């Protein structure tokens, strides 16, 4: 099980398993919520700075391995390598959030990397449509606010970024009481944590990072219709729960209730979906998936489609709401307890993985905004916990009667207006 | 002969449906609200 955290001048989490690496890392608490709308995507950046071409040659000859990753309440850069060469990594990372912070920084490679994310970023909004429209969805949901903002950062804010923007940006924020210092793989606690209290120093210490204005949900849409493509894919979604919220695995295990599906899978056919029979009779579309995306502040619970049968997008849209509609007046025990084995089988496939990285960006993410992380076997026990009364008081507060934020892009002629969709968020009674 | 009972009935009348009218003007304008404020923004395809 594992899973130690002690405060010294800083703070360190790990949980270490004899696997076959050791990865190490500083997660910062603040992402793409804590940026502007001026300076959108300075953290991608920060990202491609630190996986440059001359950063990494450096790590490369010690032999370490650089990962890092932007999101919306923090982001992280984090260093793997061999088990024993656990010091090894501490000095490259201590080198490049130290010393070579005036490098790296160094115009032509900047220049460079700032070319390198555009043609990328680029390259994401001209391609990847599902996610596309799926970061979409936040911007539309969460319009004006933190949670508003793209983790990529958008074209034009990315191209009026310069080394100035990175440094500011990186002084009020890559602080100490906005870091926790991760370890990951098979070094044990006090391994590291006494590597750590080594070298000391402070570097901007009593300083906090600046506050904001509380994330909010808004019934909106924003449609992408583009008649040349091959597709329509559509996202929809309600106002979801937060990381450390009363229902956070109440909402999560509603998602797996509709799960996800993909036409073209002999086996996910056969699952034991009640809108299953709905979908598959003219084929409504090529693969549908639920999440309960948990936020520091919001969150999103929904659904995410694509279909090539844009002239009965209607009906999968309400086949599709009226299932959810049952999650407050009738759905079952079998479909309960089914959702239970389903959500412990792929939370288990997530917090643990043969992938130290892995490991550490959800460790780094909880002890971040809970100060603690929660052990495997006690979500098993709270899961086993949830019945169907408490699914439907959820379902009752959540999904009955709500707004909703809806995104597409592709073929979306036929998804019909707002209201149409808003309204199947219930149903008829005497 | 009709008379006092007609104009009787025309006051309850006249009162109800003047009602459902104000009423339905109301809830027309509500319904209506998502398309009424509606946005675009252009951007010409490369």
């Amino acid at each position: 099980a594992e899973v130690t955290q002690l405060s010294n001048g800083i703070v360190v989490a790990t949980e270490h398993n004899p696997a076959h690496t050791a990865s190490v890392g500083v997660v910062f608490g603040s992402g793409a919520a804590n940026e502007n709308p001026y300076n959108n995507g300075v953290s991608n950046l920060w990202k491609n700075i630190f996986l440059s071409k001359e950063n990494s040659a450096v790590a490369a000859k010690e032999g370490l391995a650089l990962s890092s990753n932007i999101s919306r309440d923090f982001q992280s850069y984090i260093v793997s390598s061999l088990p024993g060469s656990t010091d090894k990594s501490l000095d490259f990372l201590n080198q490049s959030f130290i010393q070579q912070k005036a490098n790296l920084l160094s115009s032509s490679n900047f220049e460079a990397t700032k070319k390198s994310v555009l043609k990328q970023v680029q390259d994401f909004e001209d391609n990847d449509h599902p996610n596309r429209v799926l970061e979409h969805l936040h911007s539309t949901a969460f319009q004006n606010t933190p949670l508003s903002l793209p983790t990529r950062g958008t074209l034009e804010s990315l191209e009026n970024l310069v080394v100035a923007d990175l440094e500011s940006f990186a002084n009020n924020h890559f602080l100490n009481s906005n870091a926790v210092v991760v370890g990951t793989g098979n070094i044990k606690h006090e391994d590291l944590v006494n590597s750590i209290e080594s070298k000391n120093l402070s570097l901007q210490t009593g300083t906090k990072p600046v506050l904001k204005k509380k994330a909010a949900f808004l019934g909106s849409e924003v449609r992408l219709r583009d008649d040349t493509l091959p597709k329509a894919w559509i996202s929809l979604a309600v106002e979801g729960e937060p990381v450390n919220s009363p229902n956070y695995f109440v909402a999560k295990l509603a998602a797996q209730i509709f799960g996800s599906y993909n036409a073209f899978e002999p086996a996910s056919r056969l699952q034991g979906i009640k809108l299953l029979d709905n979908i598959q009779e003219y084929q409504l579309c090529d693969n549908f998936n639920h999440f309960s995306l948990s936020y520091k502040d919001s969150g999103l619970w929904g659904f995410s489609t694509a279909t090539r049968n844009v002239t009965m997008i209607d009906d999968l849209i309400h086949f599709t709401l009226k299932q959810w509609n049952r999650l407050t007046i009738s759905v079952t025990d079998t479909e309960v307890e089914r959702a239970k084995s389903l959500l412990k089988l792929q939370l288990g496939q997530l917090y643990e993985s043969g992938n130290p990285v892995n490991d550490a960006n959800l460790l780094g993410a909880e002890v971040l905004i809970k100060g603690s992380k929660l052990s495997l076997g006690e979500a098993f026990k709270k899961i086993d916990a949830i019945t169907v009364k408490d699914v439907k008081a959820w379902a009752g507060k959540r999904l009955w009667d709500q707004d909703i934020a809806i995104a597409g892009t592709g073929q979306i002629e036929g998804l019909l207006d707002y209201m149409r969709i808003r309204s199947d968020m219930s149903m008829m009674r005497w | 002969p009709e008379h006092d009972e007609r104009k009787r009935l025309g006051l309850k009348t006249v009162i109800i449906l003047s009602s459902l009218y104000l009423l339905s003007i109301w809830v027309k304008k509500f319904k209506w609200a998502g398309i009424k404020t509606r946005k675009f923004v252009f951007n010409p395809p490369k």
